[PDB]
């Protein structure tokens, strides 16, 4: 769902 | 009948640059929004600045009003009994200047808790509650601030807090350059939103709270905000977007770090540092913890500057070297 940036960045 | 010319008229377009600020909460990126406001803009006019009355009001009581809550938390007692009744009102009229007006028992009663002894006991502990930076600037400006007929100065909205709910932007030209930056704060977005953020970012501005070393921590925080920033940081270095990307280091608030690190031990913070306590020591051994993250140091650089981001001069100064480092890599 909904992410902050640095979760989405880590999220690779 | 003379034909007209080309639109452009011989000029060239304008070479584009995307700026991502990216920061912890009070790193002091809307602050460098500001400051390019009043640098490379036209300023704030009076019909902008009176938008702000509202918001120092605020400010300043939302302020008074945490140090008072803290000494209850902390267990510190007013230096005389009767500020227990100016508290109260102050809790009572805390919404008085929602309407831009402060009246003159509302500025009596701050006044009065201001000056108390155990209310400034509690303004030097602001470490255990994390008290925002700007409190003392309005408190100690009060008698100003106070009158009807105010207006807020320029410095008084440089240092105004407000809430962020969508896209902070700002725009401006500078040597030729048209500059697009965005402030990025922690909130909650779609990924889509991310990867259009993130796309194509010429430089980034990482904002650190040098004097956020020896703040306590929250509840269910699993370490301390240095570290959160640090982390951060880490996540912007070694990322595969920013391979391309000038990654700038605001140190800032060093001007706060410098009267802390005479009181405070670096220690709070990196309980492993044996060095001294002094400025210039432990502000090396800060950005050296913030570099040594950067995992790809002969690839990519770090450009790291020490800022006073509420300092017009030391901006202008430290974002004229910013923009010749991001000349020089295009
Ligand atoms: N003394 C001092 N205060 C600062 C400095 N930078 C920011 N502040 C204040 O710290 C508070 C938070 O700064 P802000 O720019 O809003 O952080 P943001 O949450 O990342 O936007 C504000 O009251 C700023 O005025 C600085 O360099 N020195």
């Amino acid at each position: 769902s909904r992410v902050t940036w640095y979760d989405f960045l880590m999220e690779d | 009948l003379v034909p007209r010319g080309s639109h452009m008229d011989g000029e060239k377009a304008a070479k584009e640059v995307k700026l991502l600020l990216l920061g912890a909460g009070e790193s002091g990126k809307s602050t460098i929004v500001k400051q390019m406001k009043i640098i490379h803009e036209d300023g704030y006019s009076e019909d902008e600045c009176k938008q702000y009355k509202v918001v120092v009001y605020s400010n300043t009581i939302q302020s008074i009003i945490a140090i008072i809550r803290a000494m209850g938390r902390l267990k510190i007692d007013f230096g005389e009994a009767a500020r227990a009744d100016d508290a109260r009102q102050l809790f009572v009229l805390a919404g008085s200047a929602e309407e831009g007006v402060m009246t003159s028992e509302l500025a009596g009663v701050i006044k009065r808790l201001w000056r108390d002894g155990g209310v400034q006991a509690c303004f030097s502990r602001s470490r255990e509650y994390q008290l925002n930076d700007s409190a003392s600037y309005y408190l100690n400006d009060l008698d100003r601030i106070s009158q009807t007929n105010y207006i807020p100065t320029q410095q008084d909205v440089l240092r105004t807090r407000v809430k962020t709910t969508g896209i902070v932007e700002t725009h401006f030209t500078f040597k030729e350059l048209y500059f697009k930056m965005f402030d990025v704060g922690g909130q909650r977005s779609e990924r889509k939103k991310w990867i259009h953020c993130f796309e194509g970012v010429t430089a980034i501005i990482f904002c650190v709270a040098l004097s956020d070393y020896d703040l306590v921590l929250a509840e269910d925080e699993e370490m301390n905000r240095m570290h959160e920033s640090m982390k951060l940081f880490d996540s912007i270095c070694n990322n595969k977007w920013f391979t391309d990307t000038s990654i700038i280091l605001f140190l800032n608030k060093k001007d706060l770090f410098e009267e802390k690190i005479k009181r405070s031990p670096l220690t709070i913070c990196y309980p492993e540092y044996t060095g001294s306590n002094t400025y210039e020591e432990a502000a090396a051994y800060i950005q050296c913890q913030f570099e040594d993250l950067n995992r790809r140091k002969d690839t990519k650089e770090v450009y790291t500057h020490f800022t006073c981001a509420t300092d017009t001069k030391n901006v202008q100064f430290v974002f004229d070297a910013v923009t010749d480092v991001i000349i020089k890599n295009n």
